[PDB]
């Protein structure tokens, strides 16, 4: 109760001398040029990744997360397309997954992790 | 963005222009919930006029008046601009606008 | 944070409009005395008048403390109005600022720089060249590389800097001159070296007195730094074409008895 | 101009505040009666002088920024392309 | 000297001390004592002045008591304030972020006239803050001071003006009281020219008691009314404009509004001004009337029917007899006042819808206003200040300080200059000297030494009366009304055996105040000291008499600009006032009681007295001051020493021995020196790094809190969602920073993390995080890492938890405190300066080898450039170069025969002196420059038989560089330098991309964001006029406001590409959206005339 | 060069002792004038700063007299490097009359030097002053700017369009009418309007000239006195001006550019100064902003007797 009965402040209002409190707050969504760029660097390895890998495999890895679409899909949906068991499409998933952990495949995408 | 455009035009906004620009009328005076801090619909930060929690800098809203309402720059500012145009004396049209 | 929440008077100033707006709706339709519904009516007024131009019209509206409401004219209108505050007057990127001191080993056109300074200033170049050769595989690798004060950036950043000209300000800017384009050498310390010259032109005396520097980006922006705000290329004053780096008290002093003449 | 008339002398703040741009005399004093008067008289500004380009972020019509010399072409001469 | 500890100095004063210096704390304590009341204030004035004192709050309770029903049925007494002893140590609530206070009960009283009864209770009003032992308030946790305010004292203020244009004598007079509306001669209340008459006949023979006036009686007869209440309808018309006045309420309009408590407050000092002049009473409107009217007239003197008679002239409002200053116990006790009179207003309305017979003193009283007054006012009023704790010595004139604005006093606007100059009546009460270089010239200034405050509000001054041209050791505190009235010998003047003059006549100070040379007969007074006009700060710099006043300004502020060093070395040429200042300030430990030390420990000293009670003292040990100075405290006695009451025990900051030592005594030559000092720059001996000597310790404060959110509770825990694990391996279970750790920016100090949902990550970061197998944490990481560029080590850690049974507030789980200091050797860009307003950073660091160096091989330490010394007439710092020399070298005057005659006014003691030895040179009486001379003239050998510094100060130095020696004889000494709180390791910043505002999308200032430069007006216009249109473009768009532009170029910077072409700034589009929302509809156009989309 | 300061380089003169008396004697004779009473009160002060701001100046030439030409104060100032001769006065010899806060001379002189050290009563006095003048230069910046700020928003839009514009007008710069005291701010890097001739007679420089200095003594020795020079007052340019009319650029020396912003170049040019202003930064406004002058001035409006 006694935190909801705290009352709001004035941005408006100034602290020392001529500096309005407004003029302090950050924008937290505001697109950081560091991290923005290196995301688009990113989605170009993930982009050479995929043509190492079937066609098949390369495009189940994207509709499983959106990749393309920017939407995920569940593997019922996933069979349609490809007119496969969703059981197939889960066991496609795992090979493909674990060759991705294969060494040569992640080296570079280490670095990339923050 | 073009960035490169000819001229800048300045006028009487008129009812209909802002009737226009609005994205809705805000009905209540409400800014957010004081549980879910969420914005409070129909009010001031209503997402439903304003935007999502970049357009949210964007969208403008209005507020219908149920009685008509004068500009305080052309009524206040010196020389009275409704003072001139209708040639009542600046004491005289305080008298009317605010119902003395 | 604190969890505390501030937020702009015009929300408590549209608050006042549509209260006073609804309230006048709800007199209207149950009907009520004259006196009731014109005393609401002529409150609409005010509120509308409070929004735009606060204390404009008698009494101000004010809030805890007694503060006035900050009206959308008091936005516009003051030394914290749009045009003096944000307009023509704004922060920017790529800058610094510090501490000067004597520069009496410099040239004309060159301006110390602390290499801490100088490193965040050029921080993406230098993060561009560091990933070009092999010493970072890729970016993050380069700006935590930078952040950490890697050894290996030094040499790198006197790659960068070369040749990039940078503008050195004092405030009060009372002439043109007080903003002059300078080639940066890496110094130690956290101080700016001055070049003793152009203390006349920026009226920069050395008891903590700080300038600011700026770094200009694009080809446009380094060319009018070499070519217009060079300091080689302004000695005279543009009031009287009188020279401003004319040597001044120490040197006069050492060219006189230099030239004088003892019997 | 150039209905008799005289010449005039007026001070610097009063000229200033008769220039032709709306916004450049907003930007200088008394920002709430130019605002009425231009939007009454529906003013409009040729967005040629250059502290209205400085507040939309225009080249100012000064130094670099003139046309005859934003608007030149640079290419070596054919003489220079060969050499290499 | 009359000091147990007594560091030996010896002082070339030539005239005793009559008085000492009385305690310069005093002032905030008695006040203090004065409001509550304490025993030791309560006997003092049974001593001297009132047989019964009066307590400030007894003072407030007496206003209140009665509280009376409209009805007078029921009313309601207070009386008797009580106090309780202190909650906690004032040690323990600046731990505990919690305010010094003792509450205070109350003994009230309730009694019905219609039933007699009588009903008593006890009250709880709240907890009244309390005053240290060192003159300071504790407000949640911080220290804090109140200033004393200078406000107009209340009453009659006639004031002579010429017409501008008719330029006839015209006279206005106004009446201002401590509360209610103000008259001026009826201009009532911003009402312009009221008829003179109506205001009588508001109130016969109006003509007959005032003939004498002919003007009186033309105004009169231009006065239209007729009769008492046809004129009181013209007055009431103007007073409410627009309500119809009623028989009743023309009669009440006149009495309520100047003559009752209820709306006209009366001034106590207003009631005393008027009352030497000539509630508010229509009888004493009059007597105002006719003063003006006999002022008009020129008339010297005014006879008021029924009152001795006064001077009839113009009065000073900048005169300190019609000056006063609000002290503390005042300034808390108008607050309380504020607090009682709301409760008065709810008392009132309870009585009423409450039953009777229901209602107690307990049920009429809620405190909340009283309580709330009195948080506000040390909460937020102006004079309430964060104690300012770099040194001692600031912290010491922080108190004893006298500021005119404020709630109260005239505004920082509006006023005038005439206030800011000094005054003839200031001489010996507040300091011309010390005063602020900026706008608040005259506006803020400090207390001189001897004088004291009267318990009316004005300030008094210590002086020795002489009579019959005899000086009587008889001393009165004269306020400067009383000092108008005599004649004030000069401070210096000829003395003999008993108290006769030695030459024919005196120099003294009239009214005017004029300075005149008249007979010894006439003297009535003499200055005790020629200190009276300089307070502490000022008074501590030696060969005051030879600065000009702007220089010694500066001198006086800089001295509480400095900074505590590990060393804290005394000064060797000081003034008297190095001793007392230091032991005044607080900040040095005192022995209370004669005794012998029983233990020494860096943590605590024990002293067995001749009582056999032990008295202890805990050291404080790298306090971080307010402003992050080092606290540091050390002892300097050892076991067995034998202590007198009073002595030092252990040294403060700036202290050595019980003198401050705000500075080091640095060997000096002012030769320019290759342009490395040049235009007041500065070189120093790399000496002055590797000995520590200008190395001071610096402390800062980081903290952190773990509160409840409405997702999930803050946790302070370890396990952070993606680091390595080296950046925490400097962390503790709990996630802090371990004791005695290593900090570089951006390293962790409390590791944090607060619930984020829902998470929507990112389809090309949810793929990395299956590959790696790194589940995506359900929280985000808001840690509290090391600011940028600040470093050092962590000194001890503050946890207060929500599990154990700590007080927070309501949502604040978790509180932890980190303490960081660092060593900060003396750098290039470190701001220096002398105690004669010098100043000037350090332009570079010499090594040792090269640096001119005497034949000793003795290389100086600092190096001044000689062409910043004569324009500035701050010569008095080559005077203490020269004496510093002295100082350290020694001296034997070694008379042929007697001595020499410039040594005629010498003090033996001054005859011989060894090396190192320390000198005292009062302001106004010190060393002069006959006697400097021949100080010089007799020195003694370095250590052979070698003598290094010549009759004139000068030696010849060789160049460390090439090593031939230098031309000139150069002038070399030992000159006391300070290093001040202007640091170049605070004041450099950076900026390549940051943070952004979040209405406008401008980088924010400031060290605290990481922010960026500001381009303001001027520097456009410089821009503008060099023509560099992209230059400026590319500030204003791309830099700083262009939401797509400044990552875009970001993106080409990294890339290496070529640099985007600008967009719309930000604050254009704001600019367009404010005008809409003011109704003005502003189009953007084109050349085909179409509008344009901003978006 | 040797150049230091010490306590022996700054030498009082010895002619100061009586140099004094000699003046402080005739205030007591002007007390016997007061004591008289033949002149007013305020005469007598009048007599007494005269006299007493008198002696200040023979103790000047008195310090001139007695300082060795080699001592280090002297070259600091002699040099021209930085110095005033008033400052090495006040520094030996005497400080001389101060300000009273209302702003009228004292007629008691500070007869000691911060040198020998002022007394309790003489430094008090001189405070005074010093304090008064230290918030002169403080708001005398506030003021400053906004003129400056004035002068820019009135100029900015004034910048060089075309390199001439061909019009013959021009205005008459008086040039040595002994030459003239300034010539360098109002003859020099002008472009002449007319041809420069001599009688009757031969033409010594042609018009469309730079007027650098050589010009200026060859014309000075043709004997002529007055030249019609080109300014912008007299432009015909449709917008902005011309380089010709607009002449050098102080900065470059040179022909100014075509795309220089003269207006906020002048705008700053006359801002920068105003600090240095102590008659002063109100008349400048005064006539910027055309008021009616403070104190008017007739002129006559025909010419003929009086
Ligand atoms: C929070 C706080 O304590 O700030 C304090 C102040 C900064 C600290 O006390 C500070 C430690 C200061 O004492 C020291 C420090 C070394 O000096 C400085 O910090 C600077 C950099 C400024 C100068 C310098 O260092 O060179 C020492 C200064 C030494 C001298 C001869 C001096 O100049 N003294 C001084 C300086 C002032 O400017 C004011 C001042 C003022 C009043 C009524 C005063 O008497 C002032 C005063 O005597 O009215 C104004 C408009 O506004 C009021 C503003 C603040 O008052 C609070 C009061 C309440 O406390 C919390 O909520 C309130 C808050 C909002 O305002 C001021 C009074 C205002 O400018
Ligand atoms: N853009 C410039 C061009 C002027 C020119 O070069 O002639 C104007 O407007
Ligand atoms: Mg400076
Ligand atoms: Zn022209």
């Amino acid at each position: 109760i006694q935190q909801y009965a705290r009352e709001p402040i004035s941005l408006d209002q100034t602290i020392e001398g001529d500096s309005q409190l407004g003029d302090f707050i950050e924008d937290s969504e505001a697109v950081v040029a560091v991290d923005a760029v290196s995301f688009t660097l990113l989605q170009d390895q993930l982009q050479s990744v995929l043509e190492t890998l079937s066609e098949r495999e390369a495009g189940v890895v994207r509709l499983r997360f959106g990749l393309t679409d920017g939407q995920p899909r569940t593997l019922d949906e996933i069979g349609q397309v490809y007119g496969v068991t969703r059981e197939r499409i889960r066991q496609i998933e795992s090979k493909t997954m674990s060759k991705l952990r294969h060494p040569s495949r992640s080296q570079v995408l280490r670095d990339y992790l923050d | 963005d073009v960035n490169f455009f000819d001229e800048l035009r300045i006028g009487l906004a008129t009812a209909d222009d802002i009737r226009n620009w609005s994205y809705g009328e805000v009905k209540k005076p409400e800014t957010i919930n004081y549980r879910t801090l969420k914005p409070e619909k129909d009010g001031l930060f209503c997402e439903k006029i304003f935007g999502p929690t970049k357009v949210r800098r964007e969208r403008m809203g209005h507020i219908e008046l149920a009685a008509p309402v004068t500009h305080i720059w052309y009524f206040k500012g010196v020389p009275s601009r409704l003072g001139y145009l209708l040639d009542l004396a600046p004491k005289d049209l305080e008298k009317i606008i605010y119902f003395a | 944070d604190g969890g505390r929440f501030a937020t702009s008077d015009l929300n408590d100033l549209y608050r006042r409009v549509i209260n006073r707006n609804n309230r006048l709706k709800r007199l209207i339709d149950l009907g009520a005395p004259e006196i009731i519904v014109n005393n609401e009516k002529r409150m609409l007024q005010e509120s509308v008048d409070a929004l735009f131009d606060n204390g404009r019209r008698g009494r101000p509206v004010t809030g805890p403390g007694n503060r006035p409401l900050k009206s959308l004219s008091d936005l516009l209108k003051g030394k914290q109005g749009r045009f003096r505050q944000n307009l023509l007057g704004k922060r920017v990127d790529y800058s610094g600022r510090s501490v000067i001191v004597v520069g009496p080993q410099l040239k004309l056109h060159q301006c110390g720089l602390p290499k801490l300074m100088a490193l965040e200033l050029f921080k993406p170049f230098v993060m561009k060249r560091l990933v070009d050769l092999n010493h970072a595989q890729n970016i993050k690798s380069a700006k935590r590389m930078v952040e950490r004060q890697r050894p290996q950036v030094w040499d790198v950043l006197e790659e960068v800097i070369a040749e990039h000209p940078v503008l050195l300000n004092r405030a009060p800017t009372l002439h043109r001159l007080g903003i002059q384009a300078f080639e940066p050498q890496l110094v130690e310390g956290k101080a700016i070296q001055l070049h003793p010259l152009v203390c006349e032109a920026f009226n920069a005396d050395f008891d903590g007195d700080q300038m600011a520097v700026h770094l200009p980006l694009s080809a446009e922006a380094q060319a009018e730094a070499r070519i217009l705000m060079l300091s080689s290329n302004n000695i005279l004053s543009p009031a009287s074409g009188k020279p401003l780096a004319m040597p001044r008290l120490d040197m006069v002093t050492g060219l006189y008895y230099l030239t004088t003449l003892v019997e | 101009f150039e209905a008799a008339g005289r010449p005039v002398l007026m001070g610097i703040t009063k000229a200033s505040l008769a220039t032709d741009s709306w916004l450049s005399a907003a930007s200088f004093q008394e920002t709430t009666r130019v605002l009425t008067d231009a939007a009454i008289n529906c003013r409009s500004d040729k967005l040629n002088g250059l502290k209205e380009n400085v507040i939309i972020g225009k080249l100012i019509p000064a130094g670099t920024g003139i046309s005859r010399y934003r608007n030149i072409q640079v290419q070596p001469t054919e003489e220079a392309r060969a050499a290499a | 000297n009359s000091v147990p500890g007594a560091p030996n100095r010896v002082s070339f004063a030539k005239l005793r001390e009559p008085l000492e210096v009385p305690g310069l704390l005093d002032v905030q304590t008695d006040s203090f004592e004065w409001l509550v009341g304490s025993d030791r204030w309560r006997q003092a004035a049974i001593d001297r002045g009132e047989e019964n004192p009066v307590g400030g709050l007894e003072e407030v309770l007496a206003e209140l008591s009665p509280i009376e029903d409209f009805s007078g049925s029921m009313s309601l007494s207070f009386s008797d304030p009580r106090f309780d002893e202190v909650k906690a140590s004032v040690d323990e609530c600046k731990d505990k972020d919690m305010t010094y206070a003792a509450p205070l009960f109350v003994t009230a009283e309730f009694i019905n006239n219609n039933t007699g009864e009588i009903k008593s209770q006890t009250v709880f009003m709240g907890d009244f803050p309390m005053m240290t032992e060192k003159g300071t308030f504790i407000i949640n946790g911080t220290e804090r001071v109140v200033v004393s305010q200078l406000v107009r004292s209340p009453g009659v203020y006639f004031d002579e003006t010429i017409d501008k244009s008719t330029e006839k004598t015209l006279h206005s007079v106004k009446v201002i009281p401590g509360r209610g509306a103000w008259l001026e001669f009826v201009r009532i209340d911003r009402k312009r020219r009221q008829p003179v008459t109506v205001l009588l006949k508001a109130l016969e023979q109006i003509v007959e008691r005032f003939g004498f006036s002919e003007i009186m009686m033309g105004t009169l007869e231009k006065d239209t009314t007729s009769g008492t209440d046809e004129a009181l309808l013209d007055i009431y018309r103007k007073l409410r404009p627009g309500e119809p006045p009623t028989k009743e309420s023309a009669q009440t309009l006149l009495e309520n509004l100047f003559f009752k408590e209820k709306r006209y407050d009366l001034a106590r000092v207003g009631r005393y001004k008027v009352n030497k002049k000539l509630t508010l009473t229509e009888e004493d409107v009059v007597a105002t009337i006719e003063y003006l009217v006999r002022l008009h007239e020129g008339q010297t003197s005014m006879t008021v029917p029924g009152g001795v008679e006064v001077p009839v002239e113009v009065d000073d409002i900048d005169h300190f007899g019609n000056r006063r200053l609000r002290t503390v116990g005042e300034l808390i006790q108008n607050q309380i006042r504020v607090g009682l009179s709301r409760m008065e207003r709810v008392v009132r309305e309870r009585m009423t819808t409450q039953d009777v017979e229901a209602i107690t003193p307990q049920t009429l009283i809620n405190i909340r206003p009283v309580v709330a007054a009195i948080k506000e006012f040390f909460g937020t009023s102006q004079l309430s200040q964060f104690m300012d704790q770099n040194n001692p010595l600031s912290g010491l004139t922080h108190k004893r300080r006298l500021s005119a604005l404020g709630p109260g006093g005239l505004s920082r606007e509006r006023a005038g200059l005439e206030v800011r100059d000094v005054h003839p009546s200031h001489y010996g009460r507040m300091c011309p000297i010390e005063t602020p270089e900026g706008p608040n010239i005259g506006l803020i200034g400090s207390l001189s030494v001897y004088a004291r405050v009267n318990p009316f509000g004005f300030i008094e001054t210590p002086y020795r009366k002489v009579e019959n041209g005899v000086v009587t050791d008889q001393i009165d505190y004269l306020t400067a009304d009383e000092e108008d009235r005599h004649v004030v010998a000069q401070a210096n003047s000829p003395t003999d055996e008993n108290g006769r003059f030695t030459e024919d006549r005196v120099m003294v100070r009239k009214k005017g105040g004029e300075v005149e040379f008249v007979s010894a007969d006439q003297v009535d007074y003499m200055d005790v000291s020629p200190r009276q006009m300089v307070s502490v700060a000022t008074a501590m710099i030696p060969f005051l008499e030879h600065d000009d006043a702007n220089r010694a300004l500066m001198g006086a502020n800089m001295q509480r600009q400095a900074v505590p060093l590990v060393r804290s070395e005394a000064p060797l040429v000081g003034t008297g006032m190095e001793l007392r200042a230091a032991i005044d300030a607080g900040d040095v430990v005192v022995a209370d009681k004669t005794g012998v030390i029983e233990e020494v420990s860096a943590d605590y000293i024990t002293v067995m007295a001749d009582d056999g009670t032990r008295q202890s003292y805990r050291l404080r040990k790298f306090a971080r001051s307010n402003h992050g100075t080092c606290a540091n405290q050390r002892p300097i006695v050892d076991a067995g020493q034998r202590v007198e009451a009073g002595q030092v025990i252990a040294d403060g900051p700036c202290t050595q021995n019980g003198e401050m030592a705000l500075g080091k005594n640095l060997l000096v030559a002012i030769m320019p020196w290759e342009g490395h000092n040049y235009e007041d720059a500065i070189i120093l001996s790399n000496r002055l790094v590797e000995e520590d000597v200008l190395t001071s310790i610096h402390i800062e404060e980081h903290e952190i809190d773990a509160r409840d959110t409405k997702l999930g509770a803050e946790e302070i825990t370890r396990d952070i969602p993606n680091v390595s694990d080296e950046v925490l391996a400097d962390l503790d279970e709990r996630g802090i920073v371990r004791i005695g750790a290593e900090v570089r920016d951006g390293d962790i100090l409390v590791g944090k993390v607060t619930p984020k949902g829902e998470t929507e990550l990112t389809p090309e970061e949810r793929l990395l995080r299956a590959i790696f197998g790194e589940k995506a944490r359900e929280v985000r990481d808001t840690s509290l890492k090391v600011p940028h560029g600040e470093s050092g080590k962590v000194i001890g850690i503050r946890v207060f938890s929500r599990e154990d049974d700590d007080e927070l507030p309501a949502g604040v789980n978790e509180l932890v405190r980190v303490y960081v200091a660092q060593k900060r050797k003396i750098s290039d860009g470190d701001k220096l300066a002398g105690r004669h307003g010098n100043k000037g950073v350090i332009g570079k660091i010499l090594p040792v080898e090269d640096m001119p160096f005497l034949p000793d091989g003795t290389p100086v330490d600092i190096i001044l450039n000689t062409h910043g010394v004569p324009r500035r007439m701050n010569i008095g710092q080559i005077l203490e170069t020269h004496l510093g020399w002295v100082a350290k070298a020694g001296w034997n005057i070694d008379v042929a025969a007697g001595v020499p005659d410039w040594a005629s006014k010498l003090p033996e003691e001054l005859y011989s002196a060894p090396a190192d030895s320390t000198v005292a040179t009062p302001v106004f009486d010190g060393a002069q420059e006959g006697e400097l001379a021949g100080l010089l003239g007799s020195t003694l050998p370095n250590r052979d038989g070698e003598v290094m510094v010549d009759a004139d100060g000068k030696s010849t130095l060789f160049d460390g560089r090439s090593g031939e020696p230098f031309p000139y004889p150069v002038t070399v000494g030992y000159m006391y330098i300070l290093k001040l709180h202007h640091l170049v390791d605070d004041k450099i910043h950076a900026r390549s991309t940051g943070p952004y505002s979040m209405i406008t999308q401008q980088p924010l200032g400031g060290k605290a964001q990481f922010g960026g430069q500001r381009f303001g007006e001027m520097e456009c216009w410089a821009m503008q006029a060099y023509g560099a249109a992209y230059t400026l473009q590319e500030l204003l768009t791309i830099k700083s406001d262009d939401t797509v532009g400044r990552v875009k170029v970001y993106e080409a910077i990294v890339k290496g590409e070529n640099i985007p072409e600008p967009g719309i700034p930000e604050s254009f589009k704001v600019l367009l959206k404010e005008l809409q929302s003011l109704c003005l509809n502003v189009e953007v156009l084109s050349s085909d005339g179409a509008a344009i989309e901003m978006r | 060069s040797g150049v230091t300061v010490s306590m022996a380089d700054v030498l009082v003169p010895p002619q100061k002792q009586e140099i004094l008396e000699r003046h402080e004697a005739e205030a007591d004779a002007i007390e016997r004038k007061y004591q008289r009473g033949a002149l007013n009160h305020t005469e007598r002060n009048e007599s007494l700063v005269k006299i007493w701001q008198d002696a200040t100046e023979e103790v000047g030439k008195a310090l001139e007299e007695f300082y060795p030409a080699d001592n280090p104060i002297i070259t600091i100032v002699k040099s021209g490097a930085t110095g005033n001769l008033t400052q090495t006065r006040t520094l030996a010899g005497m400080k001389g009359l101060v300000t009273n806060p209302k702003g009228e001379f004292i007629p008691r002189p500070i007869k000691s030097s911060f040198r020998e050290g002022l007394t309790v009563l003489e430094y008090f006095i001189n405070t005074h002053g010093a304090r008064k003048g230290l918030a002169d230069t403080a708001l005398r910046t506030a003021d400053s700017g906004y003129l400056t700020r004035r002068l820019v928003d009135v100029s900015q839009d004034v910048i060089v369009r075309e390199h001439d514009c061909e019009t013959e007008r021009g205005i008459n710069v008086t040039l040595a009418e002994i030459r003239d005291a300034h010539v360098e701010t109002s003859a020099f890097a002008r472009t002449l309007a007319t041809d420069a001739v001599d009688a009757n007679g031969n033409v010594i420089i042609e018009r469309g000239h730079d007027l650098g200095d050589p010009a200026i003594d060859a014309l000075l020795a043709a004997g002529i006195t007055t030249v019609k020079v080109r300014s912008v007052l007299t432009c015909t340019s449709a917008t902005g001006v011309c380089a010709m009319c607009y002449g050098r650029s102080m900065a470059t020396g040179k022909l100014v550019d075509i795309g220089e912003a003269v207006g906020i170049v002048a705008a700053q040019s006359i801002g920068e100064p105003g600090t240095q202003l102590t008659g002063g930064l109100p008349r400048v406004q005064e006539l910027f902003e055309a008021r009616v002058p403070r104190n008017k001035a007739p002129i006559a409006d025909v010419a003929g007797r009086v």
